[PDB]
RNA sequence: CGGCACAUGCGAUAUUAGAAUGUGGCGCUCCGCGGUUGGUGAGCAUGCUCGGUCCGUCCGAGAAGCCUUAAAACUGCGACGACACAUUCACCUUGAACCAAGGCGUGUACCG
């Protein structure tokens, strides 16, 4: 029907072109009979007829005419939907400033005239004057006056002088301005003169000007001359039942505007004095500005009510505007809603659905089939037949259901498994039966939550809901490859009871010919469910190429494992059922069955697991009781010991021996020690308490306690809650966040008295309040993440680039937190990776890595893999499928088309509810030190002069088991490459003492060290070695204030000791508190100290927003020799000396704060100059795009893996891509852009590849990271920038620019109601894009 | 919750000059010149922690 | 702060109050202004003779004593006859003595006895605006001659004005300055016909009113200065008495119209008061002006403060109901039933119900229903103007069935039955119109129509159409 | 480095003291009456004629009268409705009202 949406300003000729009438009178409807009043706000000749094809008088009532207008009273006899469509206008007598171009924060009349906003409001409220091109006599153009100054200027200059006041003055200012003359002027001011922040504002203003002239706008259209009015059926005045009406408040607003306009015309007829008409023009300004956007004035309230009324921008902007209440989400027919329930007799491609809901939803289908089958002659008979519910319609309804999927939906639809299709089975009842294994996908418990069904009407939607959204398709999460149809609670208890073994049972150690007589023995009662038994089983395997090689053997197993073995499909080995089968084990079982046998055996296998789990859980009789929580006999003894120990610390505090804080810390440590002893008592009193006998004395085993099975199976709860039921419960925290010294020494099996329970109540209520508030903030985080990233669609099959990031394991300080295998599994390689024997190609350059390839990775010794990442792709306006990866509900590579920005942002924001010395080496291997520069001291050790040293514990297989960020100046015992043992502290630094260690060996001296000024004479009481030690800034005198104390070295001859290898001596400058221990002329060795210097979810919403950290890590711009400049300004000049390039960079550092580097050293670009958090801007601007995306993914994966929630890294990487789309160009060159202009990276990239393919020079850019609430509004498509965030600024910024929106990316297409260019509609948009302009 | 105003103006809104405002909110140290040298009257509690 | 009521107060706070004698002084300035505009009328004979012809329309029984003027300085029809008979003798003895300075005192006496007449502002302002239109045509011809010669031919305005302003009548400026052989006299020779024609039209305007523009310019600049004096005086009095408008409009604030709307309607009423003020009665300005201000404000609140505009007497009835139900509520005690308002008032108690119904202000469609959710009143109002889609299905099936049944008839019967009703065409056609369609007899169409309906009423055609009537 | 000012985001989805008087003209009022052009669902399930008959009933083709035209429209005569103007009496007398104060963020302008 149409293409791209265009937006611009409205000329008064354009507004008279729209309108079909002038609304001259403030009436709405006649009061006695409710015909509309001519010609009021509700008119006939202006807008349309009231009834379908009927004049208002009655001369034309039927379809005899449609073109005529009645000459008694004007009515264009048409449909009344036309009254929903035609618009009106108001001829405003005096002109009026448009509030959107006056009061939004980047004010357009404000910085279009280059005039401050308070002076503009001073002109518009008739408080002052302004000259309007008044020649050149004495007064400038923008020079305002007052009334007395106006009398001054008029008596001093009677003529050739022009200065009005009010809206006429601003309109004359905007009309008088010649734009391109000032364009030349500002280009000259940006060529010669340089006033940095002011010229940045100036180049912003010239950007606005040459964007304005490039549009088709005129400036004086920012002042309203003729104001359009909205159609009547958008501001309706309709009868309620009872003779009383509902008006919209826009009727009040247009009534006030029309009223004051008629008053101002009536006053200018009667030639009113100036005070009265200036009052009336201010009032008309207020009326119009209250109509366009009420709330940017004194909030003009309505009549007979204190509540503020609702204007137009109130109806566009906000939670209740059209963008978010009636366009992005609509209330939908063919839907239903009821309470959900279990019904375990279902296969998971089907759900229950009530007969009454199925009759109410599918009414037109039933109507169609009944008039086809001739049981109803007409359709009214079909209505009465389904109304009376005769017995013939239920067979008809069973025909129309049979293969027609419905959509089930739970209301917090966070991730994309919230809407799934099913096939209905009709239910005698009124509750939707919902399959149990599906419910963990919904986060739906059955405690009264109610779900909604929708019906795909058309045929394509039926095929979509079957092919894409049927429940058997979604058995893998989009967040990771883990199964989401994991068996949840009863079924895992039935399994964990079924596959276990007690040492004596019926049929102990007998022999069985197969699983079938295992079932015949259990169900006859001769042999027990669990007894260790040799059976004969036949397992199949995929040894040959997709071939089922059979091997049979006598496995030593139990009875119940053999009974479960009938349910395992052919492909799996027997070792998947030979263990105890908790929840983790059954998730691994379903994962291996899917990764081997495909989809169909996994679906039917999940159904059979659920059936057998519920059945043998029923046969289990696993029942909780009061004897099932064994209290330790060692409980009250440990509590009495702790009660004596707190009395010991109480006597030690009443003796004045300790202070309060160390008392507090000792008491909390001994109560935590008592709690840990109680936990290790109760666990050993539960889990091994069952001790029974077979052919001998005794033997212990794991317990058949009910609560131990319910905690060990992973069904519900873990040992924290079992601890709070049996042992003492924890140490509660008061509302301070402080934690009470008297813990709750009673569990729930014992009673709690009043004070303990009253203390526990605070933790409970804080928990509930935090769950509510974190729910709200997680919703907001999901919304920002999807609205920054709906534009991204997999569009090309392959780009073919060599880019990529470097996947390494994420080990840090302790053991492995996420290995190499489950990071790289699913991605694709950029270049080929090689064996530790080099030139051995183990994978080629770009193959999709699946599980056998990661097996090939682990059988070799690979540690680091280069991987194609979506943040470094080459594709225009999307991500090519061969670069993205594979992870989806399927296991193959991502298809061409499917939206991954939306699934990525949902898979990030969906777990938002769930969110909150020396080297002690653990493991053994060989030692490696990266970026190390050290020197052997006299004591046989090794002192380190480079602080980029990374310690790696490399075993015999090349991989890294431990890493340690080596501090500067540590004391290594072993060297590098020597085989180290466990526990061996190699480097032992002093963490309280910053080292001033050297590379030299000679006589330490004083240089520029004046006694009493830079250094004081201290005489020690403990050690006794008196010295001259550097003091602070307050006490150092005005001579030695800027003069700094320095240390330097000579040998025995008196000549200056040079560093062995270079020519610079070690002259080092000490800060305050840097203790000079060794004095003038005292020998040291290599690296001795010349002195000593003693002493949750909003994290994620800070990372993706990329807010500036509070104390930033400072980083060197370019690599070079670091040096100091001037002293004592509060800052210091950090000067860099590159060897090859031009040096003269210096940066202000607040010199109170502890630095890291010494002046004698040299830093690399992007190396740290101090510590603390760092901004993402610095990491992107110095190191590289790969480094900043690694920084974001490692930080936010630390935040998620702290809670223990897996999210695949593709999603975070593609949000990082959607962050940094904008990039400011540095060198313009042959391009059209500017030296400070901000344009998106894809637009400058297609410009350069047209120019760089030619012989011309391109345009060099500066990549610029933006936050998610700012990279989503800085968009070349304004409806996606106007649908969620600040609306008024976006519509005015895109209305002054004449910006054109090409619908580009799923937000606009949901808005405008056509197909989506991601999913099934991608083929349609591809056909149209091939058709469009070709 | 209107704009921040200086405090003592409300004291000057209650018919108070600077004399008795400083009398009500402070204690008076008396400097006498006993024939020379501008001496100081002393209460010893005034020297605490100084 | 913006708060434009306060900006209005500060804009009017500079104007100070008046003493009790300064009002009389401003009123005397108003008298001087109307004196000078009536004396400006007193020199213009065409307005005189125009009102004389209108008075002959009075004497021809086509007008009334209360149409032309009202009142004399000592309104009777015999008084009108004798005063206008003396006027008649005066203007038959006055005008015909131009045959100049002999007639001038006669014209002044005719002017004085014309000023002895108290006019209606309709005729008065008509004469004023007609003089204004005449002046605008004269200025249009002057600026036309200027835009012909001065700017285009580079003739200086000083040499333009030199023999033009001072004679303006004849060719002494035109024809002599061509003959005086100036360097600009040649450039007239392309424009001499149009300049001369505009000069002759200036002479034409002189011949219409009898005197030259040398007199007419001084007449209407005297009128303009007198009226500007009067308007400055009335501006000064209005600027003074804004305070009275505020002190009155403090009372009616909560009656549904905004505060500044009230004071602006009061300022319109105050300007009407300054128009119709008379100090010679001796009352202060306050006592006279207060009724006009309250009248304008009450009329405005009754006019424009309601969505459905209910008229003046209806609002008087509503305010009587609220006043009497305020009085009776403290007399009886419970609240008055309208049965008590039957005997309390003079209305038949069935009209009191509808007066009670009309006086209800409509609800805002965003008035919140309970618990303050996004649920407002607007999300509950159903649309009753749509048709249900089942009715559309019946209409589709009925068109299909009727098309299949009319296919079963003959050619003429189906064609007549489609032509007669609105079936799948434009407007229906009646008997004589279908007769002019087919060139056939009127009654024959009725016979064919009855035979067609008789064919349709029988079963095997009546079944599928009787199915569309539900019982 | 402070102050004043302003803007902007979040604060979950889903389900629930006026009173009285007169005159004038007007009608996008569907309210009685008159005149004017001017119709339709009735006799007619064959009132009439002729032809076919499965029939004495239904199909196909013709002509006339009586009777339903104030319907639809137009224009005037009554009622009502709304509107304008004018008058009489009484009172009134020169700078108002207003809410709300308990969260977490982001940013801009001005001055020192
Ligand atoms: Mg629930
Ligand atoms: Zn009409
Ligand atoms: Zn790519």
């Amino acid at each position: 029907e149409f293409d791209a949406i265009k937006i611009a300003l409205a000329s008064p000729d354009m507004i008279r072109s729209w309108s079909f009438g002038e609304v001259k009178k403030p009436e709405t409807i006649n009061y006695r009979t409710f015909k509309p009043e001519r010609d009021g706000l509700f008119c006939a000749r202006i807008f349309g007829p009231v009834k379908d094809y009927e004049c208002l008088c009655g001369k034309y009532k039927r379809l005899k005419h449609r073109g005529v207008i009645c000459e008694k009273c004007g009515v264009e006899v048409t449909q009344t939907k036309v009254r929903r469509e035609r618009m009106g206008h108001i001829e405003l007598a005096s002109p009026t400033a448009h509030i959107w171009f006056l009061k939004s924060l980047p004010s357009r009349i404000g910085l279009l005239l280059d005039m401050p906003l308070r002076d503009i409001e001073r002109v518009l409220y008739f408080e002052s004057y302004v000259v309007i091109e008044g020649g050149m006599t004495n007064l400038e153009r923008q020079q305002i006056l007052t009334e007395e100054q106006y009398l001054d200027a008029l008596e001093e200059f009677g003529d050739e002088f022009d200065a009005k006041m009010g809206a006429e003055a601003i309109q004359a200012l905007l009309k008088s301005m010649d734009l391109e003359q000032e364009c030349e002027q500002l280009r000259e001011e940006l060529n010669e003169t340089n006033s940095e922040t002011k010229r940045k504002k100036l180049t912003k203003r010239i950007k606005l000007l040459e964007a304005f002239v490039q549009s088709g706008n005129k400036p004086e259209w920012m002042i309203l001359t003729v104001l359009p009015v909205l159609p009547p059926d958008l501001r309706p005045l309709v009868p309620l039942d009872g003779g009383r009406f509902a008006t919209s408040d826009l009727n009040d607003l247009y009534r006030r505007v029309i009223n004051r306009n008629n008053r101002l015309k009536r006053l200018l007829d009667l030639a009113a004095p100036d005070i009265i008409v200036r009052n009336e023009k201010r009032m008309l300004q207020e009326a119009v500005d209250a109509l366009l956007d009420n709330g940017r004035r004194g909030r003009a309230i309505t009549g007979s009510n204190k509540r503020p009324l609702k204007s137009l921008a109130d109806m566009i902007k906000g939670k209740q505007g059209r963008f978010r209440q009636n366009l992005l989400g609509k209330r939908v027919d063919y839907s239903g809603r009821s309470v959900i329930t279990v019904g375990p007799y279902l296969r998971l491609h089907q759900c229950g659905l009530p007969k009454k809901m199925a009759l109410e939803l599918f009414k037109p289908f039933i109507y169609g089939k009944l008039e086809l089958r001739g049981l109803a002659t007409t359709i009214k008979a079909a209505k009465k037949m389904v109304e009376r519910e005769e017995a013939v319609v239920w067979d008809i309804l069973d025909e129309v259901i049979r293969e027609h999927p419905v959509l089930l939906n739970r209301a917090p639809t966070l991730h994309r498994l919230g809407i799934q299709a099913f096939e209905p089975v009709l239910i005698e009842g009124k509750a939707i039966q919902l399959h149990p294994l599906v419910c963990a996908a919904y986060n739906a418990d059955f405690d009264g939550d109610q779900m909604a069904v929708h019906v795909p009407l058309t045929l394509e939607a039926q095929l979509e809901a079957r092919a894409l959204m049927m429940s058997t398709n979604n058995i893998l999460s989009p967040a990771n490859g883990e199964p989401i149809i994991v068996p949840s609670q009863d079924v895992v208890l039935g399994l964990y009871y079924m596959t276990r073994d007690c040492v004596n049972a019926k049929g102990e150690g007998m022999v069985l010919t197969g699983p079938k007589e295992a079932e015949r023995l259990y169900r006859s009662g001769l042999a027990s469910l669990h007894a260790r038994v040799k059976v004969r089983i036949t397992e199949y395997e995929k040894d040959a190429n997709g071939e089922l090689v059979a091997k049979t053997s006598l496995k030593d197993t139990t009875v119940g494992r053999a009974i479960l073995w009938m349910i395992v499909p052919k492909g799996l080995p027997y070792s998947i059922v030979n263990q105890a089968l908790g929840k983790k084990a059954i998730s691994k079982m379903l994962n291996t069955c899917y990764r081997i046998l495909g989809l169909k055996p996994t679906v039917i296998f999940a159904d059979q697991i659920m059936y057998t789990g519920f059945a043998y859980a029923a046969r289990s009789g696993a029942s909780v009781g009061i004897d099932d929580m064994v209290i330790p006999e060692k409980k009250h003894e440990i509590i009495s010991e702790a009660e004596a120990e707190v009395a010991e610390i109480q006597e030690q505090f009443q003796s004045g021996l300790v202070t309060a804080g160390e008392r507090y810390n000792k008491v909390i440590d001994i109560w935590a020690a008592a709690n840990d002893r109680v936990s290790k008592a109760m666990m050993d009193n539960l889990q091994t308490e069952t001790v029974i006998n077979r052919d001998g004395q005794e033997e212990k085993q794991v317990s058949f306690n009910s609560i131990y099975m319910m905690a060990d199976s992973g069904a519900r709860g873990s040992a924290a809650q079992i601890r709070q039921l049996a042992g003492m419960r924890g140490l509660m925290a008061k509302p301070d966040g402080s934690i009470i010294e008297t813990p709750i020494t009673a569990n729930f099996r014992e009673g709690l008295n009043v004070l303990q329970y009253f203390i526990s109540t605070h933790g409970a209520r804080k928990g509930l309040a935090d769950t509510a508030l974190k729910t709200a903030n997680s919703g907001y985080l999901t919304r920002r993440l999807v609205d920054v990233a709906q534009d991204l669609v997999v569009t090309e099959d392959d780009c073919g680039t060599h880019e990529g990031i470097m996947m390494t394991p994420v080990i840090e300080g302790g053991d492995v937190k996420e290995p190499l295998r489950d990071r790289v599994l699913g991605r694709v390689t950029a270049e080929d990776v090689l064996k530790p024997g080099t030139a051995d190609i183990l994978v080629p350059r770009n193959t999709l890595l699946h599980e056998q390839w990661c097996d090939l990775l682990e059988e070799n010794s690979v540690d680091a893999v280069k991987v194609r990442s979506v943040v470094s792709c080459d594709t225009d306006f999307g991500v090519c499928a061969h670069c993205y990866g594979r992870d989806l509900a399927r296991g193959h590579i991502i298809n061409k088309g499917e939206a991954i920005g939306v699934i990525a942002a949902q898979s990030i924001g969906e777990p938002g509810t769930q969110l909150t010395s020396s080297i002690q080496v653990k493991n053994k291997g060989s030692i490696k030190l990266s970026n190390v520069k050290s020197v052997v001291n006299s004591s046989g050790k090794l002192v380190i002069t480079s602080r980029n040293t990374e310690l790696k514990l490399i075993d015999e297989f090349g991989r890294t088991k431990e890493s340690y960020k080596v501090p500067y100046g540590a004391v290594l015992a072993k060297g590098d490459g020597e085989q180290v043992a466990g526990g061996e502290t190699v480097a032992n630094w002093d963490p309280h003492t910053m080292p001033v260690i050297t590379e030299v060996s000679g006589f330490v001296r004083f240089t520029d060290m004046i006694d009493g000024q830079t250094i004081t004479r201290q005489t020690d009481e403990l050690t006794g070695l008196s010295s001259l030690v550097v003091l602070d800034s307050a006490e150092r005198t005005a001579g030695g204030k800027d003069l700094r104390p320095a240390l330097k070295i000579v040998d025995a001859q008196g000549n200056d000791v040079l560093i062995p290898g270079t020519d610079m001596p070690a002259q080092y400058f000490l800060p305050g508190k840097a203790i000079v221990q060794l004095e003038d002329g005292v020998q040291i060795s290599s690296g001795d100290t010349l002195a000593r210097i003693p002493q949750g979810l909003p994290r994620v919403a800070d990372l993706f927003e990329a807010r500036r950290p509070k104390e930033p890590a400072i980083l060197a711009e370019i690599s070079g020799i670091v040096s100091f400049g001037k002293e004592t300004k509060g800052k210091r000049r950090l000067v860099i000396t590159p060897v090859d390039g031009s040096d003269p960079y210096e940066e202000m550092i607040p010199k109170w704060r502890q630095l890291n580097v010494f002046e004698g050293e040299r830093v690399e670009r992007g190396d740290v100059i101090s510590d603390g958090p760092e901004a993402p801007h610095d990491i992107l601007r110095l190191r590289g795009v790969h480094a900043v995306t690694r920084y974001i993914v490692n930080e936010v994966q630390d935040v998620y893996r702290l809670q223990g929630v897996k999210i695949n890294d593709k999603h975070i990487e593609v949000i990082v891509r959607q962050m940094l789309r904008k990039a400011t160009i540095v060198n313009a060159g042959s391009s059209d852009f500017l030296e400070g202009e901000q344009v998106e990276y894809s637009r400058v990239k297609i410009a350069n590849r047209e120019l760089e393919a030619n012989g011309k020079v391109g345009a060099t850019y500066s990549r610029d990271l933006l936050g998610i609430t700012k990279a989503s509004l800085a968009t070349e498509s304004f409806i996606s920038a106007a649908s969620f965030q600040e609306t008024t600024r976006v519509l005015t910024e895109a209305a002054v620019a004449g910006k054109r929106d090409e619908l580009r990316g799923l937000k606009e297409n949901v808005i405008v109601g056509r197909l989506i260019p991601a999913g099934t509609g991608y083929a349609y948009h591809q056909d149209r894009m091939r058709r469009r302009a070709a | 919750r209107r704009r921040k105003l200086p405090a003592t103006i409300i004291l000057r809104a209650l018919n108070y000059t600077t004399e008795q405002i400083l009398d009500l909110f402070f204690e008076k140290v008396i400097f006498e010149i006993r024939d020379n040298k501008l001496q100081m009257e002393l209460v010893p509690e005034r020297l605490r922690g100084e | 702060t913006t708060d434009p009521v306060r900006m209005y107060m500060r804009e009017m706070g500079t104007v100070e109050l008046l003493t009790r004698e300064g009002e009389i002084d401003i009123a005397k300035r108003i008298e001087d202004g109307i004196n000078q505009v009536q004396c400006s009328v007193a020199e213009y004979p065409e307005a005189i003779t125009y009102l004389l012809e209108q008075y002959d329309r009075v004497e021809a029984e086509e007008a009334r004593l209360s149409d032309l003027i009202t009142g004399f300085v000592d309104i009777d029809p015999e008084l009108a006859r004798e005063k206008f008979a003396e006027l008649r003798a005066q203007y038959v003895v006055t005008r015909d003595t131009i045959k100049h300075a002999t007639a001038q005192e006669e014209i002044l006496k005719l002017s004085e006895v014309f000023k002895q007449f108290r006019l209606v502002p309709k005729q008065f302002d008509y004469l004023v605006n007609s003089m204004r239109v005449m002046m605008d045509r004269v200025r249009t011809q002057e600026r036309l001659i200027m835009k012909l010669c001065v700017e285009q031919c580079k003739m200086p305005k000083k040499n333009f004005i030199t023999l033009f302003t001072g004679n303006e009548t004849s060719d002494t400026w035109f024809n002599a300055a061509i003959a005086m052989n100036k360097p600009w006299s040649e450039k007239l020779h392309d424009v001499s016909e149009e300049v001369h024609r505009a000069l002759q039209k200036l002479q034409q305007i002189e011949e219409e009113t009898g005197l030259t523009i040398e007199q007419v310019k001084d007449i209407n600049r005297r009128m303009s200065i007198g009226e500007a004096k009067a308007r400055r005086a009335k501006k000064e009095m209005v600027e003074a008495n804004l305070r009275l408008v505020i002190s009155i409009a403090k009372k009616y604030t909560n009656r549904g119209l905004q505060f500044l709307d009230l004071i602006q309607e009061g300022n319109i009423g105050l300007m009407k008061a300054v128009d119709k003020f008379e100090y010679r009665r001796g009352y202060k300005f306050s006592t006279y002006a207060t009724w006009w201000i309250r009248q304008a404000i009450t009329r405005s609140i009754a006019d424009q403060a309601r969505t459905i505009r209910i008229p003046v007497h209806m609002i008087e009835t509503i305010n009587k109901l609220n006043r009497i139900s305020r009085q009776m509520l403290q007399e009886m005690g419970r609240e008055p039933t309208p049965e008590e308002l039957a005997e309390r008032m003079l209305m038949p108690e069935d009209k009191i119900r509808k007066v009670l119904k009309i006086a209800k202000e409509p609800i805002s469609m965003e008035t919140p229903i309970g618990d303050d959710e996004d649920s407002h009143l607007g999300d509950f109002i159903e649309d009753t103007t749509l048709e249900l889609p089942l009715d559309s299905a019946t209409t589709e099936s009925l068109r299909a069935a009727t098309h299949d049944v009319l296919a079963g008839l003959t050619a003429r019967e189906a064609k007549v039955l489609r032509m007669r009703f609105g079936i799948d065409m434009n407007t229906d056609y009646t008997l004589e119109e279908v007769g002019k369609q087919f060139d056939v007899t009127r009654e024959r169409i009725r016979q064919i129509e009855a035979k067609a309906l008789r064919k349709l009423r029988h079963p095997s055609r009546s079944e599928v159409l009787r199915s569309f009537l539900d019982d």
